RNA sequence: GGUGAAAUUCUUGGAUUUAUUGAAGACUAACUACUGCGAAAGCAUUUGCCAAGGACGUUUUCAUUAAUCAAGAACGAAAGUUAGGGGAUCGAAGAUGAUCAGAUACCGUCGUAGUCUUAACCAUAAACUAUGCCGACUAGGGAUCGGGUGGUGUUUUUUUAAUGACCCACUCGGCACCUUACGAGAAAUCAAAGUCUUUGGGUUCUGGGGGGAGUAUGGUCGCAAGGCUGAAACUUAAAGGAAUUGACGGAAGGGCACCACCAGGAGUGGAGCCUGCGGCUUAAUUUGACUCAACACGGGGAAACUCACCAGGUCCAGACACAAUAAGGAUUGACAGAUUGAGAGCUCUUUCUUGAUUUUGUGGGUGGUGGUGCAUGGCCGUUCUUAGUUGGUGGAGUGAUUUGUCUGCUUAAUUGCGAUAACGAACGAGACCUUAACCUACUAAAUAGUGGUGCUAGCAUUUGCUGGUUAUCCACUUCUUAGAGGGACUAUCGGUUUCAAGCCGAUGGAAGUUUGAGGCAAUAACAGGUCUGUGAUGCCCUUAGACGUUCUGGGCCGCACGCGCGCUACACUGACGGAGCCAGCGAGUCUAACCUUGGCCGAGAGGUCUUGGUAAUCUUGUGAAACUCCGUCGUGCUGGGGAUAGAGCAUUGUAAUUAUUGCUCUUCAACGAGGAAUUCCUAGUAAGCGCAAGUCAUCAGCUUGCGUUGAUUACGUCCCUGCCCUUUGUACACACC
């Protein structure tokens, strides 16, 4: 019967989302960082909050947790999902500069499209 | 629980009409944040301070008097 | 054999089982399908005749010959009109055997009429798609059956050829199916149940609230059952359809609970007693409460009081307004005697006093533990030891309503992870507060202790041990206290899951079940209890010979009997006598006799003289009890048990008889481990044991707490009794009583 409520939840959520490079990864000064940047009426309720808070930092450190964005994890992510390859890859290097299309393509681009390198592949059953 | 004898008061009165007896029953709470002794929030009031930002280099050097 | 179990029945005359060989008895098990044919009823292994049919193909033919149809015909599920055969599997009936209160039924065994003749049904079915037939249009999709068309398709073999079978595409005609809802509908649903108030394609049949009633009567078919046709009198305010929310189910799925069970423990029900309830009795045996949710409950352990009941005796404390008597006296009180339970001037004899406040009448006032808790307020109990409840905005539906508030996993938890026509919230839960656990860390205590120092005792003597010393003095807070704090958050590691919420194991820790236990505690409700807690109260009653109030006695306790909560026992793990001696929660008196130490007297109960205490100071270390040694007892209703009863001594009380209670001697009953039933309980727990407080003047076998000793058994399940959610049925909504 240890789950926690969803106040000890949100609330350790929400001081990952804005105080993740200042908490550690042990309970000991987690519980004596949060009775200054937060403010907890009981001692039980910020032991339990710490406690959760600690725990969460287990798997964050193993890897990212779905629905916390730490202030972190976001900087990165914007950061990497640039990928600008070196090649393309809708650019026929890889081929010999001509795509390999079937005959039902070929009158396709016959038809209304302009003179383009291509192949015949006879694609049946 | 306890937040009920701190916040909540009540009152019960008589009232004497022609068709008998009725009573009254009033509970009012007030909001803690103008509660000026005792606990100034509910227990499960947790407040979060708003970190300051700060820049990433901040141009390592030393400054003397 | 046969059944849930059994029984009827057959069985050395060999049952049942095994083999071989025969003979009569629907139809065609598997193949068998959201497949085919037929007008419907209906029709399944073959093979052969006899006619018939749809669809397709068609540059064949006729040319309106057609659609639906009163009258009129044909065809027909099965179950018995009637007349041969063959031979029971099932039950009508019938025989039996069970079950049951009965069982003429369900179930078991057997068996006559009863889907096998050849020959009629008058023609009845939930004869159903509960949907007439013909024609046109309106929307997508994939399958399938029959035919046809096409493929520089596959396979079968001669190499490909011809077929066949298969694949792709299309078309016609069918049995159907899936998605939407433009459209319809009251909805369920529907490609028709659409193209309908923007109401007309053609045509046939039927209905006009529920019954009476498919009845009466007439006809007709009818050797029969019975069909077909078919009213009225009278009666009635609903009957009915579809859906929503609850409730219920001897419905299903998922969980939970020692007010459920499991495995056990202690018991209760058996005995004596005392304590409530009923019944009986009584002058009265006051009364409320009757499953959980009445019955050691009304804080209800009643001598008077309480007290509401009974037999009697007083008093007005009936305020005020009006009227009348009335300072030639409105009225009150009383000595003595009578009277009275009575030293009540109650009332009377007598004659004193008081005097304008009183008396009488008219209205009212007041009081009532008088009635109504089914007129109410407040409080409590229960539904309900569970996790549930509700707005806002948006979505669905004509609407009641619904979603949010949920498939799954997890939790003690609508607790969370999540998924999502919902998003964002609120109450409940949790959080919170109190209490018990840890602190050699702080704050310092002659109203708590500790060590040394002085004085002093006993032994040893060697420098030691056990003590005493109200503050002799000094020092400290480990023990005790209480302020502020700290500490646990499941910490660390390992293992499991969707890799999350979590769960399990180990280590460390005072503490790992939400750390243990409480307090508090939702929306809605009950004709739950309380008018006998209240100067809380409406309405009704009473209000002076009172239902007010008071006083004297009695009753609440009365006992052929029945029930509930308990106490003491049935003994040797024990009784009795000495010895050891070990706690915690608390209470206690200024104008009043409260908790009582100590000294003395007494067998005891108790008496007497003082003292301490308004309390971490004194009672009090509450020197409690079970427990532990040593001894007596010796398997015997015995020395277990102390019921019942007799005599005496004391205490509280105005009063103790109907024994208040305590003590002494004697009397020495039932009861030999308790039937059906039935209660409570998972760790400092059950159980054993006593102590303080409530009530108290006296009485505790009761209750609220406390400590002493301290287990067996589970770490589960829905079997019994209940509870939460989902699905489902409903003719229930006073809601399965």
């Amino acid at each position: 019967g240890r789950v926690r409520t969803k106040t000890v939840k949100r609330a350790s959520k929400a001081l990952i989302e804005r105080y993740y490079p200042k908490l550690t990864l042990d309970f000991q000064t987690n519980k004596r960082l949060c009775d200054e940047i937060a403010t907890i009426q009981s001692k039980r309720l910020r032991n339990k909050i710490a406690g959760y808070t600690t725990h969460l930092m287990k798997r964050i450190q193993k890897g990212p947790v779905r629905g916390i964005s730490f202030k972190l994890q976001e900087e990165e992510r914007e950061r990497k999902d640039q990928y600008v390859p070196e090649v393309s890859a809708l650019d026929l290097s890889r081929s010999n500069g001509v795509l390999n299309v079937d005959n039902q393509t070929s009158d396709l681009v016959k038809s209304l499209g302009l003179k383009l390198p291509l192949s015949v592949i006879n694609v049946s059953a | 629980g306890q937040p009920v004898n701190d916040f909540i008061d009540t009152a019960t009165r008589h009232v004497l009409m022609r068709q008998g007896v009725l009573g009254i029953k009033v509970k009012i709470m007030r909001d803690p944040a103008k509660s000026r002794t005792g606990p100034k929030a509910l227990p499960d009031a947790v407040t979060i301070i708003e970190p300051k930002e700060e820049e990433p280099i901040l141009a390592p050097s030393v400054k003397d008097y």
